[PDB]
């Protein structure tokens, strides 16, 4: 029995930033979701468009796993229709959604005494992201008429800003690891099935 | 293209992100020094504070490029107006250096004050040798020599510096379009452009004087009673109708009359309520004290203490050799981090201070959702008035009787209640005229009304007229008596202590009316009343995002200061004070002095 490698998406040494997240395609395997919703580690398990139970009774053609690390107060923005900085400029979900969002606290791993500034996010952008669109451009923002020509000055800001994670921060400011599973269905032999 | 309002929003979005991290690092650096007094930590704290100050200075100049007349949003205008203020940087560099060195010289002379006892074997400082003489003594000569000695040593050197400090600070106030330094200090109560909820810098004087006018009749009765009780201790040195000498007021400056309680207790045969003995009969530890303090706030609807509060906070004195600073404080480190530092003990007083500190913590957790630049109290007097109403409720017999610290068959006598109201009146009512007089004198000195050569001819004239206190020995212009106080020497405003007292009793009266409590106000308890916590949280939530007049209206129902609740609280004591003073003269004649005869 060839089981899907869910143990290399949830069980990882290094995660990706919000602005450049990691997407993994899962196909041609059997998916034992019983390990996930029966685990007490996860603090947020919200499934949109399906039921968490009876999930392993349908067969899909592909599953996409998008993983990143955000703050505590930004987990509520990973939902269809929500607005903010993470939803508008970093990771956007379509209004119609067939998938699940899983999130758990990672203070013991992603927080270090003195700060863990290895995670970035985009704070400024001209327009909102389209659903499932990734932007990794690093160009100076511009809120004034006069172009500053690639040097940070007055009204010209660098758009990527770092995250400060420390072990003593509040729950709302502590790092959280988020995995978003999207089940897509097209015309195909429906490779991904359940047990 | 964008309007100024849409560029000053991007600037603030960047500013919040940088400033939160820098300020949190500074607060952590200070915390590691207060809880561990060493030598390396001092240097680390200095570096962190210097970095934060430099960043704030650069952002202050950065914020001025965006005008304020072109901004419509009220919250954006408040946030930008908070950051636009510069301060002492508007002066010339040499003048700024002179101001800094003058203030540092004043702090050094005040902290290193030395007085010489007539007995050559003894040399005493203010902390704690002189204070132990002032608070705990019952002779006239020792207090006289101590009171004159401290002033004679420090005022002579502090007097020449004060004139230069006044002229330089007035120049700085002229730099920022303020009339004088007093107006710059009164600008903390100003609301502009709000509408009906507006307040002018010149209105504060009118409100303070109007509020003191109503308070004076009660203070006169209390003053007469204290004078009659002071007859029995110093029969040959106090007139039956004269002002009380300044060195018999219970401490160094007469700010609080609490230390006069043993002399002036109404019924000395009745012991005050002290639950320390029964607190040690159940083996109460410190964590239990803070757990009951937490339960008090839980019962009224306010949230619970965070998990990191229990681990990070220093709730007891360490025993591994670490030296700490034992002044009770509540720290809002930022990034959702709240702590309390306290060398607590198993005593009733620490049991009350736990509720006070947790009230500060609750205010900090309440306004945490506002923008970074609006995370403060409505003004300087709001933050310290919220805490006191918690200690008012935590000390009522109804609170301890339901807490198990008092038997259900406990009977309280009216004598004990009168004793409690007398001790409350010595601390609260007895300090208002001193604060109002001192701040009025400083305001008129800064305004230029008082000439430099008439500084001690008016200072005492007001003291007799407003406070009813006469000097024991005549002083010339070579003395600087106001500079002998800690807050005057270190350039701290003093009017916040006057307004905090009014706000605390307005808050107490409103919250007791919400709970539908019946009876005298001093017996009120707001425990288990979930309806009063909603009204409190209506004011706590705003922070500094709405005008202080509207923040006051949200909890009380009026947008002005009022001393009627304060007089309501002390009404049972006044009805007993009038009967005692029926056969004694009230009011003080200014002519009689101890030195004249
Ligand atoms: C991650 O590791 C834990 C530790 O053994 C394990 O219980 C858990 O099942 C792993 N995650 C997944 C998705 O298998
Ligand atoms: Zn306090």
């Amino acid at each position: 029995t060839n089981l899907c490698p869910f143990g290399e998406v949830f069980n990882a040494t290094r995660f990706a930033s919000v602005y450049a997240w990691n997407r993994k395609r899962i196909s041609n395997c059997v998916a034992d979701y019983s390990v996930l919703y029966n685990s007490a580690s996860f603090s947020t398990f919200k499934c949109y468009g399906v039921s968490p139970t009876k999930l392993n009774d349908l067969c899909f053609t592909n599953v996409y796993a998008d993983s990143f690390v955000i703050r505590g107060d930004e987990v509520r923005q990973i939902a269809p229709g929500q607005t903010g900085k993470i939803a508008d400029y970093n990771y956007k979900l379509p209004d119609d959604f067939t998938g699940c969002v899983i999130a758990w606290n990672s203070n013991n791993l992603d927080s270090k005494v003195g700060g863990n500034y290895n995670y970035l996010y985009r704070l400024f952008r001209k327009s909102n992201l389209k659903p499932f669109e990734r932007d990794i451009s690093t160009e100076i923002y511009q809120a004034g008429s006069t172009p500053c020509n690639g040097v940070e000055g007055f009204n010209c800001y660098f758009p990527l800003q770092s995250y400060g994670f420390q072990p003593t921060n509040g729950v709302g400011y502590q790092p959280y690891r988020v995995v978003v599973l999207s089940f897509e269905l097209l015309h195909a032999p429906a490779t991904v099935c359940g047990p | 293209q964008s309007t100024t309002e849409e560029q000053a929003k991007t600037f603030l979005l960047k500013f919040d992100h940088d400033a939160e991290d820098l300020s949190y690092q500074s607060s952590l650096a200070s915390w590691n020094y207060n809880t561990n007094i060493t030598d390396e930590n001092v240097q680390k704290m200095n570096e962190a504070r210097a970095k934060w100050s430099a960043f704030y200075e650069e952002q202050s100049k950065a914020a001025k490029m965006f005008s304020l007349e072109e901004i419509q949003d009220l919250t954006l205008k408040r946030q930008l107006q908070a950051l636009q203020q510069s301060g002492t940087s508007a002066l010339s560099a040499d003048k700024s250096k002179r101001l800094n060195t003058i203030l540092n010289t004043m702090s050094t002379i005040y902290s290193s004050g030395k007085v010489l006892d007539p007995n050559t074997q003894e040399c005493l400082v203010l902390e704690p040798g002189l204070d132990d003489i002032m608070e705990n003594s019952q002779d006239y000569s020792r207090r006289l020599w101590a009171w004159e000695g401290w002033r004679a040593e420090v005022g002579k050197q502090l007097r020449p510096l004060y004139e230069e400090y006044v002229v330089l600070e007035n120049e700085m106030a002229r730099a920022n379009n303020y009339e004088d330094y007093g107006d710059y200090w009164r600008g903390d109560y100003e609301v502009t452009g709000a509408g009906d909820y507006d307040y002018s810098r010149d209105q504060l004087i009118t409100d303070v004087e109007r509020t003191f006018a109503e308070i004076k009749p009660l203070y006169e009765q209390l003053h007469a009673y204290v004078r009659t009780k002071l007859m029995d201790a110093y029969p040959s040195h106090i007139s039956p109708t004269g002002c009380l000498p300044a060195h018999l007021l219970g401490d160094m400056w007469g700010r609080f009359w609490t230390n006069l309680y043993p002399l002036t207790v109404p019924f000395g045969q009745k012991p005050s309520i002290d639950v320390t003995r029964e607190m040690e009969n159940q083996s109460w530890d410190t964590k239990r004290i803070f757990k009951e303090a937490e339960k008090f706030f839980v019962s009224i609807g306010l949230p619970n203490m965070t998990q990191g509060f229990w681990d990070n906070s220093m709730l007891t004195e360490p025993g591994d050799g670490r030296k700490v600073v034992c002044h009770p404080t509540a720290w809002d480190l930022g990034k959702g981090d709240f702590r309390i530092k306290m060398c607590t003990k198993v005593t009733m007083d620490d049991f009350l201070t736990a509720h006070h500190e947790m009230g500060h913590i609750q205010y900090d957790m309440a306004y945490a959702t506002q923008p970074y630049l609006l995370r403060n109290g409505a003004n300087e007097g709001f933050h310290e008035a919220v805490g006191e109403i918690m200690s008012l409720s935590a000390a009522t017999p109804h609170y301890l009787k339901a807490l198990g610290l008092l038997p259900p068959d406990f009977y309280e006598d009216s004598e004990t209640e009168i004793n409690f109201l007398l001790k409350q009146a010595l601390t609260i009512v007895g300090t208002l005229p001193f604060t109002y007089m001192l701040e009025k004198w400083r305001w008129m000195v800064f305004k230029g009304k008082i000439p430099k050569e008439q500084w001690m001819q008016k200072w005492w004239e007001m003291k007799r007229e407003i406070v009813g206190v006469v000097e024991p020995l005549p002083h010339d212009e070579t003395y600087c008596d106001p500079a002998c106080l800690f807050h005057v020497a270190e350039d701290y405003s003093f009017i916040r202590y006057y307004t905090r007292t009014i706000y605390q009793f307005q808050f107490h009266e409103a919250l007791c009316q919400t709970a539908k409590h019946e009876g005298p106000l001093y017996k009120c308890d707001i425990s288990n009343s979930t309806d009063a916590g909603q009204r409190l949280l209506q004011m706590l939530n705003l922070g500094k995002s709405e005008p202080w007049t509207l923040a006051l209206e949200r909890i009380v129902g009026a947008k002005t200061m009022d001393v009627k609740p304060l007089l309501n609280y002390f009404e049972p004591l006044l009805t007993w004070l009038k009967d005692q003073n029926g056969n004694s003269f009230v009011g003080w004649s200014t002519d009689w002095t101890p030195y004249s005869e």
